[PDB]
């Protein structure tokens, strides 16, 4: 339901 | 902060929001 | 937020969206008080009736939003999380007493004309302003109903209600670090807080100085915009000196 966040803010 | 509560699009603009009035008038 | 309205652009320009890590979705409401911290609600972060426990890694905070699921580029402003506070007092066993919690963020945020941290008022701020029949605004990504999910930020403008009134509203035990506000029955208009609107601000705009005041926390409610029910806000002034506490010691 959400659009991906760029993977910087995930690491 | 020293500019809290004071919005970019708004108050900082001299521009009113909508509804804000509403919230005025009950402020009696 | 039920039967409110859309956002304007800019109009909450200190919402917080929490956010979980894995499964992606919204967790709760948050507000921007400094370039470096945020204030929720305590329920958002740890409620052990609901196995919630959240730790710093477990979220993030999306800042400047406005659409509910976008990822807004060169708008929106994603954060991690350097420590999370909970009020030492909050009673999650019976009452949601006390619920209140800060997040410290690892790195400050640039403002910007979305991102800009609401006041916390003082104790005349207080005084001034938190009186029935004074309305303030709740603002949200939750719920548009009881039992749906909104495309964009939603707003509600509501009136607080006499003490005896909300008492007697509920058989949940009230305490003087929450207010209620809502309309009543006879009153026609309606609009609550509701399931994902949990720990986002309840602001009023002082007519003294013109500045927009965090004056509650989204906390509780028996549904949401039920006849004859109210919803209930953390009092922020009351727990004002813990959140000063925070901030001096750790900031
Ligand atoms: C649902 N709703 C309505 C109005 C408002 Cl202003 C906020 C909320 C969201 N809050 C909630 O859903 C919170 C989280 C835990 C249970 N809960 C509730 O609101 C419970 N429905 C009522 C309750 C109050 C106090 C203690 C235990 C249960
Ligand atoms: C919540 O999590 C912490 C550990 O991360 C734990 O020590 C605590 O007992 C848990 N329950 C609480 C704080 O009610
Ligand atoms: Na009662
Ligand atoms: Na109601």
């Amino acid at each position: 339901d959400f659009e991906e966040i760029p993977e910087e803010y995930l690491q | 902060e020293a500019d809290c509560g004071l919005r970019p699009l708004f108050e900082k603009k001299s521009l009113e929001d909508k509804t804000e009035r509403e919230l005025l008038e009950s402020y009696i | 937020i039920v039967e409110g309205s859309d956002a304007e652009i800019g109009m909450s320009p200190w919402q917080v969206m929490l956010f979980r890590k894995s499964p992606q979705e919204l967790l709760c409401g948050a507000s921007l008080i400094s370039d470096r911290w945020v204030l929720t609600a305590a329920h958002c972060l740890l409620y052990p009736p609901w196995d919630k426990n959240f730790t710093e890694n477990d979220l993030l905070v999306r800042i400047g939003k406005h659409s509910r699921t976008r990822y807004e580029r060169n708008i929106e402003k994603i954060s991690m999380l350097e420590k999370i506070y909970i009020h030492p007092r909050y009673n999650w066993r019976e009452n949601l007493d006390r619920d209140i919690a800060l997040m410290k963020l690892k790195k400050p945020v640039a403002f910007s004309d979305y991102i800009h941290p609401v006041c916390l008022p003082d104790r005349e701020t207080a005084a001034s302003l938190l009186q029935a029949g004074y309305k303030g605004r709740v603002t949200g990504w939750g719920n548009l109903k009881e039992t749906g999910q909104p495309s964009v930020l939603q707003v509600v403008n509501l009136p607080i209600v006499e003490r005896p009134v909300c008492k007697d509203s509920t058989r949940i035990r009230i305490t003087d670090n929450m207010f209620c506000a809502g309309y009543k029955p006879d009153e026609g208009k309606r609009g609550d807080a509701c399931e994902g609107d949990s720990g986002g601000p309840f602001v009023m705009k002082s007519p003294f100085n013109n500045r927009w005041y965090q004056m509650g926390i989204v906390s509780w409610g028996e549904g949401c915009d039920r006849d004859g029910k109210y919803g209930f806000y953390t009092h922020v002034f009351r727990l004002k000196k813990w959140i000063q506490k925070v901030i001096d010691q750790f900031g």
